[PDB]
């Protein structure tokens, strides 16, 4: 066990798109592989083949998220439309449209229940749907600029959010209040937040390229992670821990990036796109990585590997 | 996408 480093090597390349693509979310089940684009398309490909699936469309505008519900049943996406929208996976239909927002809307995720949704947008607001009647709970005035990323822990009840005003916060689910601040004195604009798989720390991808994992609970960095270029784009990273552990992120100068977890060293860059990686993502099961790119490129790729 | 730019 406990490799020292994997051999991710490109499989298929996934070109259906016709403008830049903006995430992309493997299913729960582990099934599928679904991606946003500003062309305001959603489609849905094989995780495993790259094989094409079918497109969904909606929404009126480009979108800039996507997530999945527990059972790889529904879909949510983030439109510039101002607007959210719930989808059936298995006939592309719209099922509700997430209305109350005030500008773009940036981030989208369930929590584990998959019986609500937490959305972030350029209005600064933080929201929480109901996923059955599709009415928005709670409206969190979460900060003083644009809400970068949105992620519930791992029982849902917390949430952490990222702005461009360099803050990051914990709030309570059930209450929507403010639970805890991460400053930093050089405040760069944070650009990305998820909970680790195990729910104890927080993964923040900050704009002096910079990725930080931090224990939230007592507010400690605990490791540091450079060498890769963002001071732009909200690049998703992500936590890889089917094989080995590591950190795994896009970058500016066109390539995916992956750290050890513990020692913060690069051991792997993964090169074939030719434009931003502006978002990356872990197989839920298997040692596979998905990345997406800006619009000189398009494109996703998969990776597989064996450690 | 705002993300894509």
């Amino acid at each position: 066990p406990t490799p020292v480093k994997p051999n991710y090597a490109l499989k298929f390349t996934l070109a259906g798109h016709t403008k830049a693509v903006s995430s992309v979310k493997f299913s729960p089940n582990g099934e599928w592989l679904a991606s946003s684009s500003a062309d305001k398309l959603i489609k849905i490909w094989g995780a495993y083949d790259g094989k094409f699936e079918k497109t969904i469309s909606g929404h009126k505008l480009g979108i800039s998220d996507v997530a999945w519900s527990s059972d790889s049943n529904l879909l949510v996406s983030a439109s510039d439309d101002k607007t959210l929208k719930i989808w059936d996976v298995s006939s592309g239909k719209c099922l509700k449209t997430l209305k109350g927002h005030s500008n773009y809307v940036f981030c989208c995720n369930f929590n584990p229940q998959s019986n609500l949704i937490v959305s972030g947008s350029f209005d600064e607001s933080v929201r929480i749907w109901d996923v059955k009647t599709g009415k928005c709970l709670k409206t969190l005035p979460a900060h003083s600029d644009p809400v970068s990323a949105v992620h519930f822990n791992r029982d849902g009840s917390l949430i952490v959010s990222s702005s461009y005003d360099g803050l990051c916060r914990i709030w309570d689910t059930a209450s929507g209040q403010c639970l805890k601040t991460l400053i930093d004195d050089d405040n760069p604009p944070v650009s990305f937040v998820k909970f680790s798989p195990n729910g104890k720390y927080i993964l923040a991808a900050t704009l002096d390229n910079t990725l930080k994992l931090w224990d939230y609970s007592k507010g400690k960095c605990l490791k540091t992670y450079t060498g890769h270029k963002n001071e732009k784009y909200c690049i998703f990273a992500n936590f890889s821990v089917t094989g080995g552990k590591w950190i795994v992120s896009g970058s500016e100068d066109n390539l995916v990036y992956i750290w050890n977890l513990q020692t913060k060293e690069i051991v792997q860059k993964l090169q074939g796109h030719t434009d931003v990686v502006i978002s990356t993502a872990c197989h839920p099961t298997e040692n596979i990585i998905a990345s997406a790119a800006l619009e000189n490129d398009k494109t996703i790729k998969l990776w597989k590997s064996d450690c | 996408x705002x993300r894509a730019x």
